[PDB]
């Protein structure tokens, strides 16, 4: 009723507190996402019984060896593997395979996506 | 069932640091375990019981001086907190709740912490601080394939403490289904008998030991028996402990008696340097066969 | 509110596995008492303690196979 119930999951992230079985009305609860996860919302949503907008976990980028090995590229610093929601990533061509023009070896990353570019030999 | 005159020795008191106490608490812990469930307390001697209880009691509040405010655990206070540690403590305070009684929120807080701070994106459990005793950790001390076995074994440790921590923790599904998801990825890759029979103890707690990968954990066996890699042997004895768990979690009884023979005629009751992995693997193994016992 | 169900659901479990502890001072009712209160929420705090404090009673007692 006036209280509250509990607080909205939301994906890869969680509150921060230990789940309380019933909410007081007008409580605030922060959130927290995942490791590299960035935010983006107010992580403290207040409680009628119908809680504030909760906060939503950005992903990240995952560039793992079998995608550049197989677009024939490594990194300019050769290597973190991990990025977080826009960063850019600056690839290079491996040793023979000269770069194909398909995209800007500066990539960012948004959301899960990065786009990969690619080197070819001659 | 293992005759309890020989496992009189894994009665000790839990005495050292962050990590010292672990390693006292596992042969307590894991020694209390093996007897309740294997009904053998009543010819070993039932008035020891007690008493045994009482030392897992220090283990559990001695450790308790160790939880860092991020409810994570290190071996010291102002140092750093370790992921494979809290993952441990985790797992034996797991099997401890039908011993003492422990608090809620001291294993969900270390789940949660485990869940938001040290999983990566793609599922995978980092080690930011290793341990001092690399001989407490198992077969998991050699480098290859460090983060499939390091993900199954904090998974294995989730998935104990899911009955206790299903409520507090909402994050604890999807983590474990990351995880799960990076295991089964990179699984048809692996080459160490260690990581397949980990791995494989993992996925099929989730239900994911299936096709060609389980034709894999299963293959990997040497004479259909156990799972041995070139290294100490008590790294093998904590493979085929975790394989027979993966079996009896996949309910293959007619592969299940050639194992818990390697395992019986291998004679081990426990003890020696680093044996902490060993001891407990091979006696939570032996103890689900009775219990599982067909 | 299955949240509160749920909540009071482990809480009757406790109870009842408990007073079979009380009832059969045996290995197996021991076990089941202590996950059972050890699964309980923090919200019914003394009422955990009085629990535990059973269990603990019980166990000075003594149990038989």
């Amino acid at each position: 009723a006036e209280k509250c119930g509990p607080p909205p999951p939301i994906d890869n992230g969680d509150i921060t507190s230990f789940l309380l079985s019933v909410y007081a009305p007008g409580s605030s609860v922060e959130y927290q996402c995942q490791n590299l996860y960035q935010l983006e919302g107010n992580n403290q949503i207040t409680c009628n019984g119908q809680w504030s907008e909760p906060p939503k976990c950005l992903d990240p980028c995952v560039i793992s060896q079998e995608i550049m090995e197989k677009y024939n590229i490594k990194l300019k610093w050769t290597q973190k593997l991990y990025s977080r929601t826009g960063d850019i990533v600056e690839f290079v061509c491996k040793s023979g395979y000269h770069p194909t023009k398909s995209h800007s070896f500066r990539a960012m990353c948004q959301n899960g996506k990065l786009v990969y570019p690619s080197c070819e030999e001659k | 069932s293992t005759d309890a005159e020989r496992l009189k020795h894994l009665i000790v008191t839990p005495s050292g640091a962050g990590e010292q106490n672990m390693i006292g608490m596992t042969p307590t812990v894991i020694a209390v375990h093996y007897l309740d469930e294997t009904e053998q307390w009543e010819k070993f001697g039932l008035e020891k019981r007690q008493g045994a209880l009482e030392l897992i009691k220090k283990g559990y509040t001695q450790q308790l001086a160790f939880r860092q405010p991020s409810s994570a655990f290190a071996a010291f206070v102002k140092r750093a907190p370790s992921t494979w540690l809290t993952a441990y403590v985790v797992k034996v305070f797991s099997l401890a709740v039908n011993l003492i009684a422990i608090d809620s929120q001291v294993l969900c807080g270390a789940v949660k912490w485990l869940i938001l701070e040290k999983q990566k994106p793609d599922g995978v459990f980092q080690e930011d601080a290793p341990v001092i005793h690399q001989e407490m950790i198992g077969g998991l001390r050699n480098n290859n394939e460090k983060d499939m076995a390091l993900t199954a074994f904090v998974l294995i440790s989730l998935q104990e403490a899911k009955d206790i921590c299903e409520e507090q923790v909402n994050s604890l599904p999807g983590s474990i289904t990351k995880a799960g998801d990076f295991l089964e990825a990179n699984y048809m890759n692996l080459q160490r008998s260690y990581t397949v029979a980990i791995a494989g103890y993992a996925l099929a707690q989730m239900g994911r030991l299936k096709g060609p990968l389980l034709n894999k954990f299963l293959t990997t066996a040497k004479d259909k028996n156990r799972w041995e890699d070139p290294g100490k042997q008590l790294y093998n004895v904590e493979a085929t402990s975790y394989a027979l768990l993966a079996l009896l979690q996949l309910k293959d009884f007619d592969f299940v008696p050639p194992v818990v023979r390697w395992l019986n005629e291998q004679r081990y009751y426990g003890g020696g340097y680093g044996s902490t992995q060993a001891t407990f693997m091979v006696f939570q193994a032996l103890a689900q066969y009775q219990k599982d016992a067909p | 509110t299955d949240a509160t169900i749920k909540k009071e659901q482990k809480l009757i479990q406790a109870q009842n596995l408990v007073r079979e502890f009380e009832k059969t001072h045996t290995v197996s009712a021991h076990r089941k008492a202590q996950k059972a209160v050890n699964l309980v929420s923090f919200e019914y705090k003394v009422k955990k303690m009085v629990l535990q404090e059973r269990i603990d009673n019980v166990l000075k007692q003594g149990l038989v196979r």
